[PDB]
């Protein structure tokens, strides 16, 4: 149901350039997006140093149960 | 363990039991009476401890020339210890790691 239905509206999605010939033609504000996105990459290049840290403590203490009995 | 806890208390009482008996006997062979006959029963008591001198004449003594029970066993309190440190080490990694994790909010 749902693939018939997304099918027609690609159908009906042809509004505005319609022929777009750039298929066979292939190659051979968005200020905002691109600073939220940033930020994004900086939040998570911090959660990345956390989560190292992280994995590091986890690794030593696998080590720790290595000298487990 | 169990015994020699029991015959230790077993010898103190001994020896608390003797000594109120002696001083039982003086309080009443001082002034004033059969009563007193118990009193003898006293010297009685002192003969038990002359007994537990028997009972620590032929008891154990495994060697009389050096000290038994060889071995403190601690090694079990070393590894305990470093079990504990062990512990102390994963509690302040994972405070670590929580100080990390409320920065990251």
């Amino acid at each position: 149901r749902k693939l018939r239905l997304v099918y027609d509206k690609c159908n009906e999605n042809c509004g505005g350039m319609d022929p777009i010939p750039v298929e066979q033609l292939i190659p051979y504000e968005r200020r905002e997006i691109v600073e939220v996105n940033k930020k994004l990459k900086q939040k998570n290049q911090q959660l990345k140093q956390i989560m190292d840290q992280l994995r590091n403590l986890i690794w030593d203490i696998n080590a720790m149960l290595a000298m487990r009995n | 363990n169990e015994r020699l806890r029991a015959l230790e208390d077993i010898e103190r009482e001994i020896g608390a039991i003797l000594q109120n008996a002696g001083t039982a006997i003086l309080e009443l062979s001082k002034e004033k009476r059969l009563l007193d006959r118990q009193a003898a029963a006293f010297t009685t008591s002192v003969q038990h401890v002359e007994a537990e001198l028997s009972a620590q004449i032929r008891y154990l003594t495994q060697v009389a020339t050096g000290q038994p029970h060889e071995g403190s066993s601690y090694s079990s309190r070393k590894d305990c210890q470093m079990a504990l440190k062990r512990v102390d080490y994963a509690r302040l990694k994972i405070s670590d790691v929580a100080r990390t994790c409320e920065q990251m909010l």
